[PDB]
């Protein structure tokens, strides 16, 4: 049933633009870095994992946290609990069983009380305003994916794992858009596996060509071929599981066709 | 204890942190009270531009007071 | 009837009365339910002339506060109101057209309500009626991944949930929908099931059972059992037989077993049944 298709892809382009955390916005943090930052988001990569939560919430998760650091000064001290509040909220909004907050508090080592992750879960939502259902680079390459030739669940994969490194990063990827970054993992993984470039079918859609998505898969291709050097590694762990085709240990190619 | 059981930044000062978070948590009372003419802290309607009644039940639809599931 | 009170006021201009709701909250464990965040996040995001407005929120210390757009009777009170009278074709089609348009809404925006009945369909003196209730609703993908199972109140399920199905869509709400026509055409529901088993026969009875050239795949589908009695179709003038050629037409459009068959929201809006709608007032006073 294609019948929304366009429709959705349409509003997400919309919604996209709106719910976009302040580019700079760490150089207004007064304590936090963009290395805390790679720290958090690494450590609920671990805990998606651990409780088996699906990758769209972790996405979800990482959007509400680069919005209210965009707004809100936080200490490092406060930064996990912002990351276990944010990522509470995205379970209950994206999963069919969230984990309880008891899990939530474990999880962190029982840095915190439960009590603090609903007073935090208070003030995540009055700041982002209940805006909860943000488009994610995961949405787009959910939609960019009915367009393979033919379907390869080792380029979904590859692409997935492409997408998800982007989230560690706030230097470069917080200056492009999900659709952008979901165009770029998209072409990148489905190059590197078949040596098959964007669909013009794509063209049609999104109105991106690989002129347009050049700059994203520039930044893109080198985090690729830096990976196994970052020093966050649960991203490449997660794909290197057969659930994911072990996506992660594939080489990526030298140069790009472009 | 799993690998994802850690903690990141530190021991928390568990006393002043509940206390910058209750009041951080305290603004979401100012303009809306003020648009509807009604004390959300207290439950009490007030003012006067939206002329509160309470009514009973079984006058308006019970999606208006039906609870979450 | 019913133990309790609601605060309600009227102020002026258009959106003069609103109704409040409030939640007590468990400040130690779970805080903000799950079911208000879904219908919070989603439906500010649902502003249509056939969606009952969320006008404000309100997080307090231990509450929170959702003040709604005001509507007088739901459906299933207005059925039952109108049991022996017969709503006017004029205001069924009204309805219908007015749902679907609201139903349309929500899916453009990637929404499943996944709970349309009655009582969940308010309507107001000047002859409107909105969807509420988004507490059970859900923001879809692209391809759908697999969600919550054996969602929507039996009666209007759709046999797709009932039978397993591994994904579910939009068409669980255009299923629901078509229920609720053939239910403001009668005023009893098209299939008051007992159980999840009782729910499918009556299904079954009413529009055969599927097989693999009415519903390719359903005799693989995790919960279908080769052991199901096997009833014929009957003559759809007989499943509601106060409807037109048009109206069943519709129907039978809405009721299509194969998910990716049955018609769409914004497809039914041009089907030739609404080419004489108008906007009728109800037929008995709110």
């Amino acid at each position: 049933v294609p019948d929304y298709h366009e429709d959705i892809h349409t509003y997400l382009r919309e919604m996209e633009v709106k719910c976009k955390p302040k580019v700079g916005y760490m150089k207004k943090q007064p304590d936090i870095t963009n290395s805390m930052r790679a720290i958090l988001v690494d450590w609920l990569v671990e805990v998606g994992e651990e409780y088996k939560l699906q990758n769209e919430t972790l996405h979800l998760a990482v959007n509400y946290i680069d919005r209210f650091l965009s707004s809100m000064s936080v200490l490092r001290g406060k930064l996990q609990l912002v990351g276990t509040a944010a990522m509470l909220l995205a379970s209950k909004f994206e999963e069919i069983y969230p984990p309880e907050v008891a899990e939530f508090v474990y999880i962190t080592d029982d840095t915190y009380t439960k009590k603090q992750v609903l007073r935090m879960e208070h003030l995540v939502l009055k700041v982002l305003t209940f805006d909860l259902a943000a488009p994610t680079v995961n949405q787009f390459l959910t939609q960019y994916f009915l367009h393979q030739q033919p379907a390869n669940c080792k380029v979904e994969s590859l692409a997935m794992f492409l997408g998800e490194l982007s989230l560690i990063d706030a230097d470069p990827y917080l200056k492009y858009l999900p659709s952008v970054i979901a165009g770029a993992a998209f072409h990148l993984a489905l190059y590197t596996v078949t040596g098959q470039s964007w669909p013009e079918s794509l063209i049609r859609k999104t109105g991106y060509t690989l002129e347009s998505l050049k700059p994203c898969l520039m930044d893109l291709h080198q985090t690729y071929l830096k990976a196994p050097q970052h020093a966050q590694q649960s991203i490449r762990e997660k794909y290197k599981n057969s659930k994911y085709h072990g996506v992660s240990l594939l080489n990526p190619p030298e140069t790009l066709n472009l | 204890k799993p690998s994802a059981c850690r903690n990141l930044f530190g021991p928390v000062d568990h006393e002043e942190l509940t206390r910058d978070l209750e009041k951080h948590c305290r603004d979401m009372e100012e303009a809306s009270q003020r648009k509807w003419n009604f004390d959300f802290q207290n439950h009490k309607p007030l003012e006067g531009k939206y002329e509160w009644q309470e009514v009973e039940k079984g006058s308006l639809p019970e999606f208006y007071y039906r609870p979450p599931r | 009837g019913t133990y309790g009170v609601v605060y309600k006021a009227r102020n002026k201009l258009t959106g003069e009365v609103v109704a409040l709701k409030k939640i007590r909250l468990d400040t130690e464990t779970e805080g903000v339910p799950s079911t208000a965040i879904r219908e919070i996040s989603l439906l500010k995001e649902l502003n249509h002339p056939n969606i009952v407005k969320l006008l404000d929120v309100i997080h307090t210390e231990n509450k929170l506060y959702l003040v709604f757009e005001f509507l007088h009777q739901d459906l299933k009170k207005f059925m039952d109101a109108s049991a022996l009278t017969g709503i006017p074709l004029p205001l069924i089609k009204s309805y219908l057209f007015q749902l679907l348009q609201g139903l349309a809404f929500c899916h453009s925006h990637r929404v499943l309500h996944r709970d349309l009945k009655p009582q969940n369909l308010l309507i107001n003196t000047e002859g409107a009626i909105k969807l509420a209730d988004f507490g059970l609703a859900r923001a879809f993908g692209v391809p759908v991944r697999t969600y919550t199972h054996e969602v929507v109140t039996l009666w209007y399920r759709a046999p797709e949930i009932l039978l397993g199905c591994k994904y579910y869509s939009t068409a669980v709400d255009i299923w629901s929908l078509g229920c609720i026509f053939a239910e403001m055409v009668t005023r009893r529901a098209l299939f008051p099931g007992d159980s999840e088993i009782d729910q499918l026969f009556r299904i079954f009875r009413t529009l055969g059972t599927p097989d693999e050239v009415v519903w390719p795949g359903v005799t693989s589908m995790p919960d279908y059992k080769p052991s199901f009695p096997k009833w014929a179709r009957q003559d759809f003038s007989k499943v509601v037989p106060p409807l037109d050629e048009d109206g069943r037409s519709l129907l039978s459009q809405m009721l299509h077993y194969d998910p990716n068959k049955r018609i769409s929201a914004k497809a039914a809006l041009a089907h030739p049944f609404f080419q004489d709608v108008t906007k009728p007032v109800p037929h008995l006073r709110l």
